[PDB]
RNA sequence: AUGAUGAGGUUAAUAGGUUCGAGGUGGAAGCAUGGUGACAUGUGGAGCUGACGAAUACUAAUCGAUCGAAGACUUAAU
RNA sequence: CGCGAGCUGGGUUCAGAACGUCGUGAGACAGUUCGGUCCCUAUCCGUCGUGGGCGUAGGAAAUUUGAGAGGAGCUGUCCUU
RNA sequence: GACAAUGGUAGGAGAGCGUUCUAAGGGCGUUGAAGCAUGAUCGUAAGGACAUGUGGAGCGCUUAGAAGUGAGAAUGCCGGUGUGAGUAGCGAAAGACGGGUGAGAAUCCCGUCCACCGAUUGACUAAGGUUUCCAGAGGAAGGCUCGUCCGCUCUGGGUUAGU
RNA sequence: ACCGAUAGUGAACCAGUACCGUGAGGGAAAGGUGAAAAGCACCCCGGAAGGGGAGUGAAAUAGAACCUGAAACCGUGUGCU
RNA sequence: UUAAGUUAUUAAGGGCGCACGGUGGAUGCCUUGGCACUAGAAGCCGAUGAAGGACGUUACUAACGACGAUAUGCUUUGGG
């Protein structure tokens, strides 16, 4: 059985969040918490909050053993962007993309 | 000054193969708490 | 020596205000490079305190800022009087050291290595 | 550097604005043309 | 530049501190004497000294963790 | 008439002005004279350094062979004969 | 059944395929229409089917009409979306520490120290701006970072003249 | 044998309106839950957003950006390389 | 064993194929709104203060309609 959580429209950009999200996938659920507490990226308190949420949906909703779970899927999709402008020089604006992310981690124990 | 050609999806992904990030220290605190960063004293949720 | 990202006078003023506050509170939280450099400042300033003569009283006041400690029972000593009176009596047998640096995690706004420098 | 349009509440109301448009026939033409577009603010 | 390179990581002199130097500056403060004074002289090559040298475990190089071989066939001599 | 996305801009085809000359004139000369804004965050190739990966039929540490490639390579004067 | 022809641009001629609508006829659809997606199907071509998903109401076929009828290009127009690239930048400048606040503090508050302006970065007062002013409350967006703060947002207040 | 939302009035939407201009003047973009709001009571994580259940409904990848959701683009897996 | 010879295994990453997502709003269907007309009226008001507006008026009120201090309406005659 699998347990998932998502975080939709997180204001961290998708390229910046997929760095730290590559560090934790495939790894067991206990040590993935320890990686997300020690990397000093901006995304590390956000994926950790989502990994807490999917380990909680495992214990509560599906009654899994949260001690032995492994992070199967850990991906971040693109969300809707906020298109901002920026005045540079000589009356000439340039677009700034405030990108958002849908962060999704799923967790399981590998059994059916 | 400007790129004469666009970079492809293949050439872009070959460039950023070293655009990675490392796993940190991750040593246990033997007194109490969770994993601390190596050679560091803990502040929260640990006794180092 | 380290330049700490500042001018010759901005570094000098930063480094003796950081050495005074490590006499007031005896353990302060700074960054790692600013604690590597105030380490040699305050240890050379406890060396002047273990002497205790008038000639090195004048030299410890080259460095120390004019800060007044509110001690217990509402008594007030300066940081110059607290250097030759309390720290100088603690380390009168020890031949060095006088500080330690305990590393901590990065800050939130930076990847600045936080550090507690203590007075041992 | 000093730009154009240094504002003035008296001159703006006196070279534009209603009692000036109404004083000449060609300024009642600009009022009739803005009533015909449905323009919310005249003058 | 980064990282690489090199010296070390407690059985440790790696860096700092401390102690002693080297070199540098040129006679500290305080005190005494003399001068009405400004100042001189003595105390005294004095004090001070960032990177240099030596000594010293005083402080910090913690506990840890990761990676890493099992030796393919074929034929020929042996 | 190598080299300005390496540099200057004295020379010159810019707007000002003046002389000579020509034109009735506005102007003109390819005659002078004074003055006159030099944009670019390097994608690819190429170059100068520097790492990582893998291979080199076990894995390592250390010393090396040199297939090759590159650098160097100038010359005066004086004295003896 | 013989025989012959069949490179081709401007350009001429011919025969077609699809598209939307109309007319008549004949139909198909919640036992799932059109679309959409996939497939190893058929036709000489433009094209046509079928199957299975998705989809949740329409649409085929035959004949004949009508045309806003077929796009890859116009430094086309309008939308999205990349590339450059995690690159340039982050708009003159000195802060440091302690305490506090909180989900969270290099930035918020308080304190001390330091620094800067000081014929002014100090006070008034016009123009001009309109409510930004003041209290609590908040942290989505705005602030070139952060944010517990704000000229931001929410709620409630605030301007008194015989001279 | 008129248009179906880049069409048809600029405007199917609190349009000559945001907005632009000192002014005349110029001038947008933006329709679709379901039959019915029955618009998710409660539980869990979280500061909150968000989620995971449960529940409504024929359907909830119909959850208010809400009919279908095509490509560009971004991903995560893989079979062969 | 020693030679000599041959051929792999590697995928940091990449390619193709497949699968599953996300973004995005094409397409299908839909229509409040437009478009072109036909027929029948009518066309232009105002110093008795027009067209246009501005401020107001609902228990709570921003806007738009509606109506002005008798203000989110009043009276009356008829429908209902
Ligand atoms: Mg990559
Ligand atoms: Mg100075
Ligand atoms: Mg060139
Ligand atoms: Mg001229
Ligand atoms: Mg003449
Ligand atoms: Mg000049
Ligand atoms: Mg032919
Ligand atoms: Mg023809
Ligand atoms: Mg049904
Ligand atoms: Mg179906
Ligand atoms: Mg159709
Ligand atoms: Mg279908
Ligand atoms: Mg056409
Ligand atoms: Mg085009
Ligand atoms: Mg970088
Ligand atoms: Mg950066
Ligand atoms: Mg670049
Ligand atoms: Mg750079
Ligand atoms: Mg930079
Ligand atoms: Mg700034
Ligand atoms: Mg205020
Ligand atoms: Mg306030
Ligand atoms: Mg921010
Ligand atoms: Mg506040
Ligand atoms: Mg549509
Ligand atoms: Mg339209
Ligand atoms: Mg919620
Ligand atoms: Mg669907
Ligand atoms: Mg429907
Ligand atoms: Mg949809
Ligand atoms: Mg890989
Ligand atoms: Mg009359």
């Amino acid at each position: 059985m699998e347990a998932k959580a998502v975080a939709r429209t997180i204001r961290i950009a998708p390229r910046k969040v997929r760095l730290v999200l590559d560090l934790i996938r495939g790894k067991n659920a206990a040590e993935a918490i320890a990686i997300l507490k020690l990397t000093n990226k901006a995304s590390s308190p956000v994926i950790e909050k989502v990994l807490m949420s999917a380990l909680a949906n495992a214990e509560h909703n599906y009654d899994m053993n949260t001690d032995e779970l492994v992070v199967k899927e850990a991906y971040a999709n693109e969300g809707p962007t906020l298109k901002r402008f920026r005045p540079r020089a000589q009356g000439r604006a340039s677009a700034i993309n405030k990108r958002t992310s849908h962060i999704t981690i799923v967790v399981s124990d590998g059994k059916e | 000054a400007v790129p004469k050609r666009r970079t492809s999806k293949t050439r872009k992904n070959k460039r950023r193969t070293h655009f990675k990030i490392s796993v940190p220290g991750m040593t246990e605190c033997p007194n109490c708490g969770e994993y601390k960063l190596s050679h560091r004293v803990c502040k929260n949720c640990g006794s180092y | 020596y380290r330049k700490l990202g500042r001018t010759s006078d901005q570094r000098k003023a930063m480094l003796r205000d950081l050495a005074t506050s490590l006499i007031i509170s005896e353990r302060i939280e700074t960054t790692e490079a600013r604690a590597k450099e105030v380490r040699s400042v305050v240890e050379k300033l406890i060396t002047l305190g273990k002497k205790g003569d008038l000639a090195s009283r004048r030299n410890a006041a080259k460095t120390l800022r004019n800060v007044e400690i509110l001690n217990e029972d509402e008594t007030t000593q300066t940081a110059l009087q607290k250097l030759f009176g309390e720290i100088a009596e603690r380390y009168t047998e020890r031949q060095g050291g006088y500080t330690r640096i305990l590393k901590q995690g990065p800050r939130r706004g930076d990847g600045a290595e936080s550090v507690i420098i203590e007075l041992v | 550097v000093k730009r154009t349009y240094q504002p003035n509440k008296r001159k703006h109301s006196k070279v534009h604005g209603f009692r000036k448009r109404m004083s000449t026939k060609n300024g009642r033409k600009v009022l009739a043309r803005r009533r015909r577009k449905g323009r919310k603010v005249l003058s």
